[PDB]
């Protein structure tokens, strides 16, 4: 899972 | 609804209490009350709104992925037939997730986006709109899947065009939008190349703009450039 | 209520899904449904029930303590008068906490304790009864405070007398009851000496009984003896 | 805060 903000 | 009799300043005050207590569902309901007063939100209030819902839908998404994973496992060759329960409970979480996304989108649509004239508020609300459609795309399965993915892309794209015209490359909202649109490309739109190209040029243009910044009123920007780099490292 | 149309085995199955997804409120509602079928719970089912509510009320207690701490701060000499909001929001969390404790206690009272004839189920339900009254004592403030503390002590004491008669000193339920009753003495009943004496003799009698155990079907017991030791280290 | 189970 990649980072989001 | 339920917040109609509470003072606007009392809703904002309670949302900040709920944040400190990590009570995100209460936090989201206070902020929904505050939005429904019909006044614009300040920069600090926007942040409360987005944090509250990010956290509520974040826990729903984590639960949905546990259940969906269990469910896919029970559909493999030689898996014991466990009955309707896993699908039922997955659909329950999923429909609660979708209702929260519909609630956020209804707030954006009535009337946050339309009254947002400054770039920072407009971009911020369009980003949220992109994210919530994206959350809906993650679970979308039938006819609607294409249309939902397109509403996400369309909201993100409009936020990108404005952010590029009106904000410096190190603006934390501009940076967080690019991070998230870039994840959309990778995980939803099946466009890993567009994802990588966007995070890279985002990261590089922000690097080249650090010299204009005070050292540091830009901790949020630093943090986001790091997440762009972590995504690039996962992907390349 | 809402679980009246679902199969008992489907409630237990969904509670285990909800546990894996860390969805404790759903987990507690499935287990309340299961209890309300009117059959006894097995050892594994008891554990699901107690974990679900421990976690729901655990997050309420953590939030209540953040808010109560804010509230006490706003009552210090020279603190700015912030209005009714902190007390209001503290009371909201507190009344939701109390309703969950009342729901657990109503389940114990209708009809888990009365139908529990084996020591392990009887002690288990009396421990839960002690804990939920204890949670109520933590927030209790008016006339009821003494009576609530006594219902806690009385439930814990009856569980202790049975556990001492019917269970070996290393039984994990017997050990967890002593841990919790001992915390009750320290934090609620203003009896730090009784707390320390109980954890010590509990720890020592369990030590002396380890030699009878398989190595290890007793991981839960090991863990609890450690928490007795950590409490003793905090307190002495 | 002391441990409980
Ligand atoms: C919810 C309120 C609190 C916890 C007080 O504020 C959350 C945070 O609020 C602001 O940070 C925002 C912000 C985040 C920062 C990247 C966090 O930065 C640090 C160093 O913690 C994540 C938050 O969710 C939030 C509000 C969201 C967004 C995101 C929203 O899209 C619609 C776009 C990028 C990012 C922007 C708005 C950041 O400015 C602040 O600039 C941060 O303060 C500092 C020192 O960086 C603060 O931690
Ligand atoms: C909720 C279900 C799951 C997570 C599957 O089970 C929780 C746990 O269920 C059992 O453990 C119980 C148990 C706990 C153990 C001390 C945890 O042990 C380990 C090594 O993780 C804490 C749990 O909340 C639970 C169910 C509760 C109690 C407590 C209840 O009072 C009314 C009294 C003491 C303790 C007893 C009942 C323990 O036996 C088991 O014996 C544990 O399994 C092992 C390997 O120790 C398992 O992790």
């Amino acid at each position: 899972f990649p980072a989001t903000v | 609804g339920a917040m109609g009799s509470m003072e606007r300043a009392s809703l904002i005050q309670k949302a900040k209490l709920a944040e400190q207590a990590e009570r995100y569902e209460d936090m989201a309901a206070f902020m929904k009350g505050a939005v429904e007063k019909g006044e614009e939100l300040s920069c600090e209030e926007r942040n409360l709104l987005s944090v509250a819902y990010k956290n509520v839908v974040g826990g729903q998404r984590a639960a949905w992925r546990v259940l969906s994973s269990i469910e896919q496992k029970s559909n493999e060759e030689g898996s014991e037939e466990k009955g309707p329960e896993v699908r039922e409970y997955r659909e329950k979480v999923e429909t609660e997730l979708q209702g929260v996304c519909d609630t956020v989108l209804g707030l954006l649509d009535s009337h946050l986006i339309k009254e947002a004239g400054d770039a920072e508020s407009r971009v911020f609300y369009l980003k949220m709109k992109g994210d919530y459609y994206r959350y809906l795309a993650e679970v979308a399965t039938g006819d609607d899947k294409k249309r939902i993915i397109d509403s996400a892309r369309s909201a993100y794209q409009e936020a990108m065009d404005i952010s590029k015209k009106e904000m410096p490359p190190t603006n934390p909202i501009r940076l967080g939008l690019a991070l998230n649109f870039s994840v959309f490309h990778y995980e939803i739109a099946n466009s890993p190349e567009e994802a990588i190209s966007l995070a890279k040029t985002t990261f590089d243009e922000a690097m080249a703009d650090l010299h204009t910044l005070s050292e540091d009123s830009y901790k949020d920007s630093t943090l986001i450039m790091q997440l762009l780099r972590d995504n690039l490292t996962l992907w390349t």
